């Protein structure tokens, strides 16, 4: 299963301000669930672009209706990868959870591009939710079927035996 | 003045010093085409040494190592 | 998805007794959930075999973990089709639920065949469980993704705007 | 005795089932005659049931299933 979502936003600010804010986004009052963020690697490549990989830890709570299907999950590790190109004022960013991917993988691509004509920075986001676990439903369906079959096999056999004796 | 923490508490102060140095370099040098080198080497290496030591003991390390070999922008 | 289960049983009784029992198996203490049974059609075909179709109503309850995602089910209608061949002493039977098939369809083929050698009636059962429905969990996962996406869109831009303002002052 | 899904038809079902059981064991299985010696009981019973089935929501599903052939 794959679900795609997209959104766009315009920050009426320049590239230096938006990109600097991205690197210093935490902490902020809107994301109290971000427990920490570390810079894992950073360098300037041969093309003069800044390459950065960061690691975030975020707490959360599973929806009530999910709890039975899934084990206890209160936090997730997230990788954040970015490339800043000062030549064309473009910053590509990507994030995805590192753990729990067997249950659900959430990948986000958000690009910030400065637009000289409007003196603003446009942010285009694309998020993909992927999973083939189906909340482990297949196995639960198999269990139900196995139990139902066994139950019916016995009831059918014993019921027939009972009736045969009554008539006999 | 509350700074963001490192996942390893013992590395938070080092992270604060590195981030501060990086922010100045980024805005004053990198974005202005004045530098492409690490003028925050001392702060960076002290910090990453701390983080790497902590990562060795984290269950997420294998997943992180794998992700670092991937190229999301498909390079 | 399709799941297949099989089982065989030997009734140390003759064909007349086993087939008679099948037609009169209700009620019996082992099937307390069978509320009723009716004969819908019955006739002898061109082969001389007896063809019967019956309708059963049985009370039941979905698995507790599914209830929160599926409507309240308390009973099910089952069709029972059979063919009795008096010449070969064989009785083929088939049953399947008529309703709730969008959730799960259970088809049972049980054949009773008398075996002279052992003076017994062999009952071979094959049951197929077919379900392509995910208990209505899927759409809820989709609902979850929409909610998560909206939440993150806003937290991301509000957080960014907050820091831009802080670093701009 | 087992009941009909339509209570008002249970009496007729009992009488039909009784006639059928006798015929099945004494005639059909013994290869004596394949004629329905229970035509009156069947007509009365099935008329009662069909009248009740028209009001049942399962009617369409049943009519559909009756046209299918599970034994190939």
């Amino acid at each position: 299963m794959v679900l795609l979502h997209k959104s766009t936003h315009i920050f009426p600010t320049d590239f230096a301000s938006v990109s600097r804010a991205f690197f210093n986004r935490y902490p902020n009052p809107y994301s109290p669930h971000v427990l920490s963020i570390d810079t894992i690697s950073r360098n300037v490549d041969q093309e003069g672009n800044l390459r950065t990989t960061r690691l975030l830890k975020k707490s959360g709570k599973l929806p009530t209706w999910v709890k039975p299907f899934l084990r206890g999950i209160t936090e997730t590790w997230i990788i954040e990868v970015s490339v800043v190109n000062p030549a064309n004022s473009t910053m590509k960013t990507y994030t995805r959870n590192l753990d729990h991917t067997g249950i659900m993988k959430v990948e986000e691509y958000t690009t910030y591009q400065f637009d000289s004509a409007t003196s603003s920075t446009i942010a285009d986001s694309r998020v993909k939710f992927s999973s083939g676990f189906n909340m482990g439903i297949k196995s639960k369906v198999e269990d139900w079927s196995r139990t139902k079959f066994d139950e019916n096999v016995k009831k059918s056999r014993m019921g027939m035996a009972f009736v045969i004796q009554k008539l006999e | 003045n509350i700074m963001s923490a490192s996942f390893a508490p013992e590395c938070t102060d080092l992270k604060t010093k590195y981030d501060s140095c990086f922010n100045e370099w980024y805005s004053e040098k990198f974005l202005k085409g004045k530098s492409v080198e690490n003028e925050c080497s001392k702060q960076w290496y002290a910090y990453t040494t701390c983080v790497n030591a902590a990562l060795v003991k984290q269950g997420i390390k294998p997943a992180l190592d794998e992700a670092r070999e991937e190229a999301p922008f498909e390079n």
